[PDB]
């Protein structure tokens, strides 16, 4: 349920907003994973 | 949905080209936890326990045993929803403004929806980072004409009931006096039982430039930054100390621990920019779009943030 | 005061005359293409709900404060007390709805004027009126605050007496 | 359609929770016949036959036979279309206002579209019932600020060419005088050969209170019922009390051949396809309804008004 | 302008402006003449 997965197909604007939020959370998680102080 | 909403399709296609906010470097991964809310207030309850008397020795037959009591505290946080509007070109009208090297109307400052949304999102993320760092929302370098915010909405710089130190105007260049004030603030710091945690310090570019000078007769093999790191390690149980430079700050030094048990960030899951479904349309080639973002959600224990301000005037 | 104003022990008791409520919908007749603006208001000086307001540019933000017809920017139709935000219909737009008055005995069709407190009064007080305000109904008291249905359409060319 | 129109889906789901109009109790099942017209006028043609002379006896050879003639009458009825607008929350925003055991902003008086539509439909049905009973449209208890209506748009209380009786203000508390006026109106009533039909009487609460008083072990209501049974071939007599009436008594038969209600099939509240939307969480919706369609023959309604001043 | 707080009904919202700058780089040609001996 994220925009990263190209196989994901949103059905409506609510699903699109949820996908945007999940993508933001996943991007933050990936940044924290790749961060090296 | 993508077969009917070109704007949504373009937002999904171009959302990945927007850089991550810089506020993520000021907090540990465990310190941030999203919440589901757009506007309003949310309550958090913290529970504590205490011992009522000395332990009871278990021998033979005993009916009376020492007790453990409990207590709770409630903290209320506020979240606010804000919106921007921006004009752009209609999807079907892009072909008439396409050029050999670009797309859009230079003479009228009209852009494709994707580029306009990307620029607007970048500006909104810059504003959100500024609000998170400073506790105020403004679009002026002077810092005036501030938007009035709700109570229980604070940033790292304006959080009440913290340690505040002021370096005088005459000592604005005396690194020894600045370090004296920093040491006083660090001594005034009260971390309780969570002292064994890494610490984070954020400084302005001028302070960062001053911190790389040799320690002062000048001393070799040691810097003011090293002295500050040793001083902070004297209180953080010899834990890690991180130093960051932010252009948003101005003659300010901010010191705080990177522990979720003391300072936490519970932002709304819609805090980052999100497009709105409503799109203004007419018979012309100009359309309008809206972007929403949510502000608020910083919690911190009292007397755990040190703010040193160097006075210029 | 406030608009919502409370737990009740019992519920309060035809369709006629049920609109006489302080927190009723201000617009008797609404219309799309009506412009509504948001502003801040003073949370301790004067409550601008259902009153004529003026723009006061402060050193931190532009506020709206209750004002007279001479320097009126519009009509405050709603307030969000959580954010202390006032919603204003500019004077350039028509209005037909219920507003706060201080005279408990006003008849229908009378000419009206907004005073310094953003309150509907009779236009015969003496100040030269600058806005077209007419009473569409008799003033009624909610027990105490007095309300009246009025129609406001633009400024008056020459100030009357 | 339901995959795209959430508002239509909600209207379909909650349309069954609206109570039936109370005006159905004032008419027989056969008296109501729906018509297909939103706004405009409709002409109804009624045909009749008559005998020109006595019938001809068929005996031996004869070519001259008595004739039967025909006649027609045209009646025009006006129908008016009216609209209301109400604000409600947005479907994508209801999730942020779904509280415990309820949905909507208590402070802002904002409701979900389904509940808002149900309440608005109930109010509009009440207004329609008031218009049908009285013939006037108003939202004030005093009955003033009435909306001006088109001609040939009458209710039961304001239908012209009917029997009208007036009780003087000095006799407002004299049930004997009121009943004398009622008897005079009943005598002036003309039903012809359609007299064998049930009758309906509608009274205000004050008249209802006065009716149960002893007759001057018999009640005024019983005496009135007996009097009406004397004229309606002893058919059923129904008595109703309505708060929409004030010092008014309505008496009329329930025969479809004398009084007929031909309302528009869009008379009851119906949602409009247009929905106002913006960048906020508040949306606006429209409800349509149609008024008009009461037809009555001459001198078949008795209307008694008791003057108070 | 400052952000608009989305509460109740509002249609007047602060806007975001855009601008386009055109950067131009000029290139100029120059010449020198010098004397020499034909093929002191």
């Amino acid at each position: 349920a994220s925009l990263l997965d190209s196989n994901f197909v949103p059905i409506n604007f609510t699903e699109f907003v949820q996908a945007i939020s999940n993508t933001y959370k996943q991007r933050r998680i990936q940044f924290y994973e790749n961060l090296k102080r | 949905l993508f077969d009917e909403n070109y704007y949504a399709k373009a937002v999904a296609n171009i959302i990945g080209e927007v850089k991550d906010p810089i506020m993520y470097k000021w907090f540990s991964p465990d310190q941030i936890e999203d919440v589901d809310l757009q506007m309003g207030y949310q309550k958090t309850v913290k529970w504590d326990a205490f011992l009522n008397a000395n332990p009871t020795t278990i021998a033979n037959e005993v009916n009376t045993i020492s007790t453990i009591g409990f207590s709770s505290e409630v903290v209320r946080l506020n979240y606010l929803k804000l919106q921007y509007k921006f004009r752009h070109l209609k999807q079907t009208s892009e072909k008439f403004y396409t050029s050999d090297s670009y797309i859009g109307d230079i003479n009228n400052n009209l852009l494709p929806f994707a580029q306009a949304y990307k620029l607007a999102s970048s500006e909104i993320i810059k504003l959100i980072n500024h609000f998170v760092l400073t506790g105020t929302v403004s679009i002026q370098k002077d810092g005036k004409n501030q938007k009035r915010l709700l109570p229980n909405m604070y940033g790292l710089l304006n959080m009440p009931e913290q340690i505040k130190e002021e370096v005088a105007s005459g000592d604005k260049d005396k690194m020894d006096k600045i370090f004296e004030k920093i040491e006083a603030g660090l001594s005034k710091l009260e971390l309780g039982d969570e002292f064994s945690t890494p610490m984070m310090v954020i400084v302005d570019p001028a302070t960062s430039l001053k911190l790389v000078k040799p320690y002062a007769a000048a001393s070799s093999c040691e810097k003011w930054e090293d002295v500050l790191i040793q001083t902070i390690k004297a209180i953080n149980n010899r834990e890690d100390v991180y130093i960051e430079t932010s252009n948003l700050l101005k003659h300010k030094i901010l010191i705080y621990p990177l522990n979720s048990e003391l300072i936490k960030f519970k932002p709304s899951k819609y805090m980052l920019p999100t497009p709105n479904e409503q799109v203004d349309k007419d018979s012309t080639d100009v359309a309008h779009s809206y972007i929403d973002f949510v502000l608020g959600g910083l919690l911190a224990t009292r007397k755990t943030i040190l703010q040193v301000n160097i006075k210029q005037s | 005061y406030s608009k919502s104003m409370i737990e009740n022990k019992v519920f309060s008791s035809c369709f006629k005359s049920k609109n006489e409520r302080v927190d009723a919908y201000s617009f008797a007749c609404s219309s799309y293409t009506d412009k509504i603006e948001e502003y801040l208001y003073d949370p301790a000086n004067s409550f601008p709900y259902k009153r004529g307001v003026k723009l006061v540019p402060k050193e931190n933000s532009i506020y709206v404060e209750v004002g007279a017809d001479t320097d009126m920017y519009g009509i405050c139709v709603d307030v969000c007390e959580f954010s202390c935000t006032a919603y204003v219909l500019p004077i350039t737009n028509n209005f037909e709805g219920y507003l706060v008055t201080r005279n408990p005995s006003i008849k229908i069709g009378e000419i009206l004027d907004i005073n310094n407190n953003g309150v509907i009064i009779k236009a015969g007080g003496g100040p030269p009126t600058a806005i077209n305000i007419y009473a569409l109904s008799d003033s009624f008291t909610i027990n105490s605050i007095n309300l009246i249905k009025v129609a406001i359409f633009g400024n008056r060319g020459l100030e009357k007496t």
